[PDB]
């Protein structure tokens, strides 16, 4: 029910499963051998990127889940500058 | 590092990359964190400047189950007795390890093959059937 | 609707709560995600204790409050209640 | 409009019929 | 200065001389080569004023500047003829053509260049018999005009005076000892252009000067298409030459007779029985050595006749006019064989007389068999096309059922003529481009009218099929009209300009089965035109959102599942949804917008402007680039 992403920096994020599945990649990653059916963790290494867009993705995911087709006044996203031009290579990464 | 495109030595990212899917394909026990780490090398194969590796790549990787299929098809062919139960049995390791290839390929499948060529669970399939 | 962002060291949860909920079962749904005793959790709301039968939309954060692309930046902390130390996020490289 | 063709003057434009030619 | 200069033209295309001998009055020598020299644009006119002296008859102004002023003669500039614009002409040549003989005089006794050469190598000779002004024309070659020197396309003065009806200048310049076997670009031996107009005297005038028969390029004699052009006088007086033998007899009664059955200026279906009867009995006049008719097997098209071998059978067709017609389409195809270029235009009314009357079935024959012969020819079709366009639209409105097999033939040659029209274009560099890319644009709306009206028609799994090959087939090269408009486009478009006829009641764009058709034959649904546009750029400003609410809801639900980006940008970075400027196509694509980490994050980094080159993948620096 909940998964675990862990950042190259070290830093673990968790969130639902159900929030980690709007991205193509990590539903590879989750799938697979190594898919690690302990049912509460289910943890993955990105080795790459930086802990700060693993921060961003996650509130995404949640976003994303919140706001899939609802609430028609859509909030904005809220992209920094400076976590820009990365944020785009992760959700490229991860296929969101 | 990063999500950066870096200049990447083709030769040793291949190389591992082909020691892991022979293990994948063969259902051999592979880590998780190689998983992840072959996603990451996956990533950087299809980007590296100054020219994207995802030709290059999808030949090698074509080359390779086209000879892991020609093994498994002489193996089955010197078992002449039990051609049935050895073939069911490869066809279980290799469907699995075709599904699980298309789940590790899949940023050539959404990058480079629709973007002609066809996919690499497609390919698996499609090499099976040939031979 | 509310939403958090529990953080202990360098472990990052997302979590989605209702507006009028007790952190009681807060507590207990991250012990089942924690795979430890419920007895040590002590959440922190900007270096203050927060009471526990107070609900976590009363607690201080509401749903204007904590939006899902930005959530609470509520801590945790186990017994020895240690101090908690949070790990920042690793800052974006400058921009040229 | 209608449908008659306007061709009769094109099977006769092919030689070199103008203030040149 | 240029007022000045503007002021001096003015007056002298006026006629005030007056006026303009004021204005040029006590003038200095470069201000007077200035204000004469200066060629000024009344529209599309790059003329000296000089030239428009000449041109409209100002004598005095020309008598002016020539004797006093002693402006030179070789001026040139383009001039207003007949409605159309050509550079190369000077004054003296505006003169001639204009029937200004008092200004021919002044120009030519002041030493104007009688033998100058236009661009189209027009001599001013060649503008008098155009013209037709025997005086002028006696007093150019009596002052030294070659008859010899021909234009670009080999067209002397004497084709030109046989074709048109100044007898005088033509036997003018046969009496000066001009040229008899005078060979044209396209063969045509001065004797075809005064035998296609029906000019009886100017050919009784060659033959007198004896002119000699020759076939033309086309495979014709003179008394050929002296016979095509229905022109019966000048037929007997070619069948009088004496030397003519029988064979070529009876193949002109046959192509008289021929033509008279179908020709718009020509209808009198008597005269082609009787021609052909007559061709007929003199066929058959020998009894032995009979002259049997050697007859091509029978085509679909004219029905299933085989011509009339006999005397028997072409007198029981008399009372049958439509049986006539399709014998004189025949036997004229029989003649003139299918390569020939004269040879489809009856074909052509015979199908709009049918068209006229209701008979739609064998109009799309007799269309089908002249498109085909014109295709093997390789000539301009699209008026074709958009006449099968037109005759299916009225089909349809009509609520007759349109045959599938003769809109797959219809839809493939207009694929084939749209390929060579992008070769022709591609090779065409500034010659006639702009026809050239006006036939390529009519060309692709004719194909969408085909395509709306192939979606409003039922057809068989293996119709469709072939249906589908075809607009396959015409995606996969990529059409594209000025402003970068994909074939998509056209039809997402509603300023797709629409034939003012029948096809305003069925094709009407933009229309969704178009749209739905083309993205289920891989067309390709991102591509974008010069100003940068998607599809979905150009439906979301529509401006009917909900007289045709159904239409735009389709095409936009076909859009977004075709992979079209909601969140892509033109040239001037415009969200669609920015350029939706209505509330209904708004709410639409807001419902259909599927959003993802991917397009905020692009149109955050294109929004802050960060330095994103070599810093991203090459596949996403175009995920850049349009996000």
């Amino acid at each position: 029910m909940y998964v675990k992403l862990i950042s190259s920096d070290g830093h673990e994020f968790i969130v639902k499963r159900e929030h980690a599945l709007t991205s193509g990649t990590i539903k590879a990653m989750l799938s697979g051998p190594g898919q690690f059916a302990e049912n509460e963790t289910n943890e993955v290494n990105f080795r790459e990127i930086p802990s700060h867009v693993l921060s961003k993705v996650c509130m995404y995911f949640t976003y994303k889940v919140r706001y899939t087709n609802s609430s028609t006044e859509i909030p904005e996203f809220p992209i920094a500058p400076e976590i820009a031009l990365e944020l785009l290579m992760a959700a490229n990464f991860l296929d969101c | 590092t990063s999500l950066k495109p870096r200049v990447v030595d083709f030769d040793e990212t291949w190389n591992k990359l082909l020691t892991t899917i022979k293990a994948v394909v063969m259902l051999e026990y592979v880590e998780r964190a190689t998983w992840n780490d072959r996603f990451s090398d996956i990533y950087a194969l299809c980007v590296a400047y100054p020219e994207p590796l995802g030709e290059r790549l999808y030949t090698e990787t074509k080359i390779f189950l086209e000879n892991h299929v020609r093994h498994l098809h002489k193996r089955v062919l010197e078992s002449e007795e039990q051609v049935l139960v050895m073939y069911h049995r490869y066809w279980e390791e290799y469907s699995k390890g075709a599904d699980y290839m298309d789940c590790l390929y899949r940023y050539l499948n959404t990058q480079f093959i629709k973007k002609p060529l066809m996919e690499i669970g497609e390919l698996a399939l499609d090499m099976w059937r040939k031979l | 609707d509310v939403f958090l962002m529990i953080r202990r060291h360098k472990t990052t949860i997302f979590t989605d709560a209702k507006e009028s909920s007790t952190v009681f079962e807060l507590k207990r749904i991250v012990e089942g995600i924690l795979k430890r005793p419920p007895d040590e959790q002590r959440l922190y709301k900007d270096d203050q204790l927060l009471d526990d039968g107070k609900t976590l939309g009363e607690c201080g954060f509401t749903s204007q409050t904590a939006r899902p692309q930005a959530p609470a930046t509520v801590g945790l902390a186990f017994r020895a209640f240690e101090a908690l130390c949070i790990e920042p996020f690793s800052s974006p490289p400058e921009l040229p | 409009y209608t449908f008659f063709p306007p061709k009769k003057s094109h099977g006769s434009c092919a030689p070199p019929v103008s203030r040149a030619g | 200065m240029e007022g000045l200069a503007g002021y001096v033209y003015k007056a002298a295309s006026e006629g005030k001389v007056l006026t303009l001998a004021a204005l040029l009055l006590n003038r200095s020598e470069s201000d007077i080569r200035y204000l004469l020299g200066y060629v000024s644009q009344q529209g599309g006119q790059r003329s000296t004023p000089l030239i428009i002296a000449a041109r409209n008859g100002h004598a005095k102004v020309v008598r002016l500047l020539l004797e006093h002023y002693r402006v030179q003669t070789q001026q040139t500039g383009t001039v207003r003829f007949d409605g159309y614009v050509i550079d190369g002409a000077t004054a003296l040549w505006c003169a001639a053509g204009a029937g200004h003989f008092e200004v021919v005089k002044l120009l030519v006794s002041h030493g104007a260049n009688v033998n100058h050469t236009t661009v189209t190598n027009s001599t001013p000779l060649r503008a008098a018999c155009f013209d037709g002004r025997l005086d002028i024309v006696k007093y150019l070659v009596e002052n030294n005009a070659n008859i010899s020197i021909a234009n670009k396309y080999d067209n002397t003065c004497l084709m030109i005076a046989a074709y048109k009806g100044h007898t005088d200048v033509v036997r003018y310049l046969l009496e000066q000892r001009a040229d008899p076997n005078a060979k044209a670009h396209c063969g045509a031996t001065a004797l075809h252009f005064a035998a296609e107009a029906g000019h009886i005297d100017i050919v009784k005038e060659l033959i007198k000067w004896r002119a000699a028969i020759v076939v033309n390029g086309h495979g014709m004699t003179p008394l050929k298409v002296a016979a095509e052009s229905c022109k019966a006088d000048v037929v007997e007086l070619l069948l009088s030459h004496a030397d003519c033998d029988r064979r070529s007899r009876i193949e002109a009664l046959e192509l008289l007779g021929a033509s008279f059955a179908n020709d718009r200026e020509n209808y009198d279906i008597i005269k082609t029985y009787h021609y052909l009867y007559l061709a007929m009995l003199e066929r058959f006049q020998d009894g032995d050595n009979i002259l049997e008719k050697e007859v091509l097997p029978p085509i679909h098209a004219y029905g299933n006749r085989t011509e009339c071998r006999n005397p028997q059978e072409l007198e029981s067709i008399r009372q049958d006019r439509d049986a006539l017609h399709m014998e004189g389409l025949i036997v004229r195809e029989r003649i003139l064989g299918a390569d020939n270029i004269d040879v489809s235009h009856p074909i052509i009314y015979r199908g709009a007389v049918y068209a006229d009357n209701m008979e739609f079935e064998q109009c799309i024959k007799l269309w089908l068999h002249a498109l085909h012969l014109r295709q093997k020819g390789n000539r301009n079709t699209h008026k074709d096309l958009l006449r099968f366009a037109q005759v299916f639209s009225q089909m349809i409105h009509l609520n007759e059922t349109v045959k599938a097999p003769d809109i797959e033939c219809v839809l493939r040659c207009s694929v084939l003529e749209i390929e060579q029209s992008m070769n022709r274009v591609k090779n065409i560099s500034d010659a006639d481009v702009h026809n050239a890319m006006d036939n390529y644009e009519c060309n692709l709306y004719t194909f969408l009218y085909l395509v709306c009206i192939s979606t409003k028609t039922q057809c068989s799994e293996e119709d469709q099929c072939k249906i589908n090959k075809q607009i396959y087939n015409l995606i996969h090269l990529d059409p594209r009209t000025r402003e970068g408009f994909t074939l998509l486009h056209l039809a997402v478009n509603s300023n797709t300009p629409v034939d003012d006829f029948h096809t305003n009641d069925v094709c009407s764009f933009p229309n969704a089965l178009v749209t739905k058709l083309l993205l289920d034959c891989g067309a390709e649904v991102n591509a974008v035109d010069n100003e940068g546009n998607s599809a979905l750029h150009i439906i979301v400003q529509y401006n009917r959102p909900i007289s045709d609410f159904l239409t735009l809801h389709s095409i936009i639900i076909s859009l977004v599942e075709a992979g079209a980006h909601t969140d892509m940008t033109n040239k001037q970075n415009k969200t669609p949804l920015d350029k939706s400027t209505t509330g209904v196509s708004e709410i639409l694509l807001k419902t259909q917008m599927k959003m993802s980490l991917k397009c905020l994050a692009a149109r955050a980094v294109r929004a802050n402007d960060i330095n994103y080159q070599d810093q991203i993948p090459r596949t996403l620096e175009e995920f850049v680039g349009f996000h």
